[PDB]
RNA sequence: CCGAUAACGAACGAGACUCUGGCAUGCUAACUAGUUACGCGACCCCCGAGCGGUCGGCGUCCCCCAACUUCUUAGAGGGACAAGUGGCGUUCAGCCACCCGAGAUUGAGCAAUAACAGGUCUGUGAUGCCCUUAGAUGUCCGGGGCUGCACGCGCGCUACACUGACUGGCUCAGCGUGUGCCUACCCUACGCCGGCAGGCGCGGGUAACCCGUUGAACCCCAUUCGUGAUGGGGAUCGGGGAUUGCAAUUAUUCCCCAUGAACGAGGAAUUCCCAGUAAGUGCGGGUCAUAAGCUUGCGUUGAUUAAGUCCCUGCCCUUUGUACACACCGCC
């Protein structure tokens, strides 16, 4: 077994996040594990504003850099065991995956 | 039926001259319960014409740095001023305000660029919208320097400014400046 | 027609609660109520003499509105604008000892009890007292 | 309460060695005494048990001498220790509020003590410059020219 | 008699201040955050709060239980959010559970009294730029 | 001299305790998000870290 | 326009001056009472609430920054 | 003011009109619905702007012999 | 938990690792036609792929040099042993890689070819490999002491907007 | 852009593009977001209501032991195009007004050829040449200095008060950060002591889980003050108490009590700005062992005026004159 697991996927780009969150759940449906819906957490916007010039001479122009971090949560819940059933991950570079259980 | 501030029905107020009856907005289509409405009246030209003049007075009464967002304070100032003028005169505060606007709007001014005769080269009559704008600005300014450094509060100062303007007594800064402008324009004719 | 505290204006309500707390005086009033300022950012002591009762009434009303508020939370409510003189103004918090002593006097009157977790809330009979005073002030305002 | 002016209403008083305006409120009239401010005046009136909503000119002799006594000797009337000006005096280490030109001569003796020991703060006081580390480059010009 | 499941939940916005009115069949009452409508902190805007009620009449409000929750913005933004939310909740209730005849001959009064009672104000803010204190003003410049 | 005075001056804090992780500079560091990189070096490498410009 | 040296407490000359025509004109505010009786203004507020207690002046506004009074109706 | 169309939309509109004059119509939505399969438009804004110009040019065509 | 750092710092550290590894590979494999580095990180292990033109040159005698670099990247960042694998991949259409062409131009200039002929050759090779356009700018102490800049551009070249990011490769 | 047309065919820039804000009761999804309903409760009314009212009290993803996504979040999609109507127009390119509409001009980012002896060699293990290199211009350690003051200037903060100050009560945000490779230094709930600054124990949080429902300020409601250099202003200055550090004097910062100085709206001059804008107002980040009058962002309140012109300062195109070409700061 009686297990209930949580898989969180985080990266910088929505295209790869969406395709992972799609193919994983489609594999789950084809492998008849009932799926708790994908929860899209609020985006983390890392902002850094820095003076453009390396000198301090100029018109005081500031360059602003952003890093968008998006994360999704999918809860895999089955009456039987889960980890022995699902072993493949099919994870491309860029996206980071973390799997916990209900105890953690 | 609308009863601005809960009283002072609008339907009895009459504008005495047709020059400003398309720019004063006290009639029942523009009668509002309270002079506060985020109506986007500055989005397009001539949109302030259909803005109620009590709203205009509230917006122009909040000036000089300390008071640029204190619209609730300005609304309470206008309410107290209407109470005071009603007690002092007995007629409609809206009627007093309309008469003050009419008597404060300067019918002509002077404007040019080149070698000035007295103030400007040419004497030019003004638009009704400019009449209303100048009248409201003059009334608020007169109330402000009336209330600046004396014990008499801003409510009474605005009240007696409108009272003096609605009749014409040379005791109000609005019509004093109006007469000065008229004399300058007449000299610049 | 039952009356709760949310159906009456909180200003004269807290005034009436302070008056009741004054007339039925069983508080643990500290010895420094005549000297201390109510906050770091204030520059004079409160004008009213029995300000402690008004403050305790306000704390009871706030605890009714939301429970589990500790001393730091109450200082967050009673914080204000510190003018800082020539420097630009900022925000300051209330007096921690004042809030603590008000709360301790409240559980001395046993209308406030600590939670299972941190902070303290109102007891059922404290809620009863608040509602009764709300009803009587509603009646006074009506007729 | 809102009566006529009382018969024994002196317009200014004589407290210690300075006069105070009796036209203003009592809580702010004795603030004209050097060494007394809004907080000190309020606390001494509170512990003197005098109505704060009355002017200083309408007080009586017993009330004013009670104020005198409490101002002169705050320690024995439950004025807390941390509230006084000359706390932990450099000469005798005794906690005392100072109320009059005693404050002026105490400032004088402390400044001349600093000058005598030739400390940097005392030398700055002698030269008329800032003593709290402020920048003297761009400000303080009026005091010199 | 005892017809259940008669409720709508309609929101209104004014400067990121959202207000959700839960209109429901019952006796006529309107409450905001558990407090009476006529009793709010900026009582100057009590007329703005009561404006839909004064326009439409207590009879159309006599059959509705409305509870409004606000969790954003400032004070007057809250007030405008509540009035818009109440108006939109009433027109949604009249559009769903009774005829659009009544819906239209209340919506017209609402519109040609105040368009903002039923249409949200899109203007929110504007980002500050790195040349001045605000969105458009610039820091004072000097030449000598 | 010996070990007792060569590096004895404390640098557990302050600007001298921090240096750029790239160029060992001690001015214009960015410690936000544990970056520990110079102001100029961050502009140099922001494409590589992933900080890209949007507005 | 130099100074006002306004009275802080009433006297015999101004007490009856207050009592016999202040509840006779249309506008009674502490500011106008102060400026036409040459008194301070806290005195004006206190006198006006005393006359409220006596009941010969009708309050209309009662606002924290602008309080307005009037005389009683005739007829 | 500032609603002048550019070559990118004008040339594309003329080309698709001369190619699919039978399928096109005077309805803006119908034209913007034929555009996605008669042409590859990288942007929705570009697609609908081209569709609007197609409506204008077809009104002009049905009222007279436009150079297209 | 307490042992793992937050997501913000973790992503920033990943970017720092990518940048440091890329700078190291640029300064080390410069003469071997270095083009780029791609890291595929998994909790089990990580794979570093070096896109370079001369794979047989970046791989030393029986992989001695790739083993050396694998050990270096092992020791510098302190991975668990046997948890990182380094592969070398030959790029496709090396004329389209601005990094490789800039490195080749630098190699030619260091060899001593005339800058005019070398830049013409680089441009011709890029357009022969097939691109919508190319632009090479050489700045510095050309000819005399006074510095000059020569720009050789042909074909199409956009400069503004978003599509420059994924259409123009700049080195 | 339409059009003419010794040009035809192109290329860059502009536009297109990306992000952002506004509408989606349409779709997907939510115990790290909630709503509705129901059940335990706690309180008021109990005259009698009782499917009465309040609850940020406890529960119903504790797994069978409710549903749903309106509110919040974030993805895929839609939506706006001068599309429709009237007028003007060579009846073209387009412009004006209006209807319906969330929106009929949301703000940014990117940004051409050619240049400047514009700024940085004090960002770099970017760097040529020159200088120094053991009594060092390397490097380390101690102390001082970068703050130093007859004076002038620039960016700012605080004010000159009653549209206010004080005192108390009531009541509302959104950006965004938070425990470290070196590297020691995180955000803090709650309880207790102290008047305050602070201190002492218990926890939570590597985070839509905790701070935090970010109880912010302004504002609102009552009190005192009363036209005075006054309860405006808080500079200067004395004494005392804590905090950081290895160290606080030339005061790091903070707290308390005293002193209330100029300042009563500012000459000649001059800056910025067109709608959620200016301005008032606070709150985050950077700097940070200690810390913001700075800067970069965020939210709250919210206007006056204008929909024009080339008059001043400039910019673009065409014609024109030139003795200028380092180009009118020219030449003579
Ligand atoms: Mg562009
Ligand atoms: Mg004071």
């Amino acid at each position: 077994a009686i297990h209930r697991i949580r898989i969180t996927l985080t990266s910088r780009n929505v295209k790869s996040l969406e395709k992972v969150c799609a193919d994983l759940i489609r594999g789950a449906k084809e492998k008849n594990l009932k799926v708790k819906g994908p929860v899209r957490m609020p985006t983390k916007t890392l902002r850094i504003t820095t003076r453009k010039t390396p000198c301090g001479e100029g018109s005081k122009t500031w360059d602003r850099f952003q890093m968008r971090i998006h994360k999704r949560l999918i809860d895999l819940h089955s009456p039987s065991e889960i980890v022995k059933q699902i072993t493949s991950i099919s994870i491309e570079p860029g996206v980071e995956v973390e799997v916990t259980i209900a105890d953690a | 039926d609308i009863k601005l501030f809960g009283k002072w029905s609008t339907d009895d107020v009459q504008i005495n001259d047709i020059s400003l009856q398309d720019y004063i907005a006290v009639k029942e289509k523009y009668a509002k319960y309270l002079p506060h409405s985020a109506g986007r009246y500055a989005a397009k030209r001539f949109r302030k014409a259909q803005c109620p003049i009590v709203e205009r007075l509230t917006n122009s009464m909040m000036m000089h740095g300390r008071n640029n967002g204190k619209k609730l304070m300005t609304v309470r100032i206008v309410k107290h001023a209407f109470e005071i003028i009603h007690l002092l005169t007995g007629e409609n505060p809206l009627q007093v305000l309309v008469n003050a606007i009419i008597n404060s709007g300067p019918r002509e001014d002077s404007t040019r660029i080149g070698r000035a005769g007295t103030v400007r080269r040419q004497a030019v009559d003004v638009s009704p919208l400019r009449r209303v704008n100048q009248a409201i600005w003059l009334l608020c300014t007169g109330a402000r320097e009336a209330a600046f450094r004396n014990i008499k509060t801003i409510a009474e100062c605005l009240a007696d400014e409108l009272i003096n303007a609605a009749k014409g007594s040379s005791n109000s800064y609005a019509i004093k400046k109006k007469d000065e402008l008229e004399r300058v324009a007449k000299s610049n004719r | 027609p039952g009356v709760t505290v949310k159906d009456v204006n909180q200003q004269e309500f807290v005034r009436a609660l302070a008056a009741f707390l004054k007339k039925s005086g069983k508080l643990k009033v500290p010895e420094w109520v005549d000297t201390v300022k109510l906050a770091k950012h204030k520059e004079l002591a409160p004008y009213d003499e029995n300000w402690f009762y008004t403050r305790a009434a306000s704390t009871a009303r706030h605890l009714y509105l939301r429970g589990g508020a500790g001393v730091g939370s109450m200082t967050k409510i009673y914080g204000g604008r510190q003018r800082n003189g020539v420097m630009p103004s900022h925000f300051s918090r209330g007096s921690k000892s004042v809030a603590r002593r008000v709360l301790q006097a409240l559980e001395g009157l046993k209308m406030v009890e600590k939670d299972q977790d941190g902070g303290r809330k109102l007891t059922p009979q404290g809620q009863r007292d608040l509602d009764r005073i709300a009803g009587q002030v509603a009646a006074a305002n009506k007729k | 309460m809102s009566l006529v002016i009382p018969e024994k209403f002196q317009h200014i008083l004589r407290v210690l060695n300075t006069n105070i305006d009796g036209r203003r409120k009592i809580a702010f009239a004795i603030t004209a005494i050097k060494g007394v401010g809004r907080r000190y005046a309020h606390v001494v009136l509170r512990k003197a048990d005098i109505d704060l909503t009355k002017r200083a000119g309408e007080l009586t002799e017993d009330e004013v001498e009670r104020v005198i006594t409490i101002m002169q000797n705050p320690r024995q009337y439950k004025i807390p220790d941390w509230f006084l000006n000359r706390q932990k005096d450099v000469k005798d280490g005794k906690y005392s509020q100072v109320l009059a030109n005693g404050l002026d001569n105490k400032l004088r003796e402390d400044l001349e003590r600093l000058k005598k020991i030739r400390a940097h703060r005392g030398l700055r006081h002698f030269w008329g410059l800032r003593v709290r580390g402020q920048h003297t480059k761009t400000t303080g010009r009026r005091g010199r020219t | 008699s005892k017809g259940p499941l008669q409720s709508v939940q309609v929101f209104g916005r004014k400067k990121t201040a959202t207000a959700v009115a839960h209109c429901k069949r019952g006796n006529g009452l309107i409450k905001v955050n558990g407090r009476p409508l006529e009793m709010i902190e900026p009582r100057t805007l009590q007329y703005k709060l009561l404006e839909p009620v004064l326009l439409l009449g207590k009879e159309r409000f006599a059959g509705v239980d409305i509870r409004v929750r606000v969790k954003g913005g400032g004070h007057v933004a809250q007030i405008y959010a509540i009035r818009q939310s109440i108006s939109k909740a009433l027109v949604a209730y009249y559009q769903k559970y009774v005829d659009e005849a009544s819906k239209k001959e209340i919506k017209d009064i609402l519109i040609q009294y105040d368009r903002t009672l039923l249409v949200a104000d899109p203007r929110r803010c504007e980002s500050k730029k790195f040349g001045g204190p605000g969105a458009r003003a610039r820091y004072q410049k000097s030449y000598r | 001299g010996h070990q007792q005075l060569y590096w004895s001056h404390p640098r557990k804090f302050g600007q001298g305790s921090r240096s750029c992780r790239v160029c060992s500079n001690r001015h214009g560091l960015i410690r936000k998000y544990g970056l520990n990189m110079c102001r100029q070096c961050f502009r140099q490498y922001a494409k590589d870290i992933g900080f890209i410009k949007l507005d | 326009r130099d100074k006002l040296n306004n009275l802080v407490l009433f006297d015999k000359a101004t007490y009856d001056k207050l009592c016999k025509e202040v509840p006779n004109y249309k506008l009674i505010t502490p500011a106008v009472v102060s400026e036409r009786l040459k008194i301070r203004g806290s005195l004006a507020r206190a006198a006006l609430q005393e006359l409220l207690s006596k009941g010969l002046i009708k309050l209309v506004s009662k606002h924290r920054a602008q309080v307005i009074y009037t005389r009683n109706t005739k007829g | 003011m500032g609603r002048v169309r550019t070559k990118t939309v004008k040339k594309a509109a003329r080309v698709i009109i001369e190619k699919y004059y039978t399928r096109l119509g005077n309805d803006f939505h119908t034209n913007k619905r034929v555009c996605e399969e008669i042409a590859i438009i990288p942007s929705k804004k570009l697609r609908n702007k081209i569709a609007g110009y197609v409506t204008h040019l077809m009104k002009r065509i049905q009222r007279g012999p436009v150079r297209g | 938990m307490a042992v793992q750092i937050s997501k913000k710092r973790k992503f920033v550290a990943d970017g720092i690792f990518k940048a440091e590894l890329n700078e190291f590979l640029t300064r080390e494999l410069a003469e071997d036609g270095y083009s780029g580095v791609e890291v595929r990180v998994t909790p089990t292990r990580t794979e570093i792929i070096i896109l370079a033109t001369r794979t047989q040159n970046v791989l030393g005698e029986k992989g001695r040099r790739i083993r050396e670099l694998t050990a270096v990247v092992q020791k510098r960042f302190g991975f668990p042993e046997g948890s990182v694998e380094l592969y070398a991949e030959k790029v496709a259409t090396r004329g389209l890689c601005a990094i490789a062409q800039a490195e080749s131009l630098r190699y030619k200039l260091l060899g001593g070819l005339a800058v005019r002929r070398a830049c013409y050759g680089v441009l011709r090779f890029i357009m022969e490999s097939g691109a919508k356009g190319c632009e090479v700018v050489v700045s510095g102490k050309l000819r005399g002491q006074r510095a000059k800049s020569m720009k050789f551009v042909d074909g199409l070249m956009i400069h503004s907007g978003d599509p420059v990011n994924y259409y123009v490769d700049t080195a």
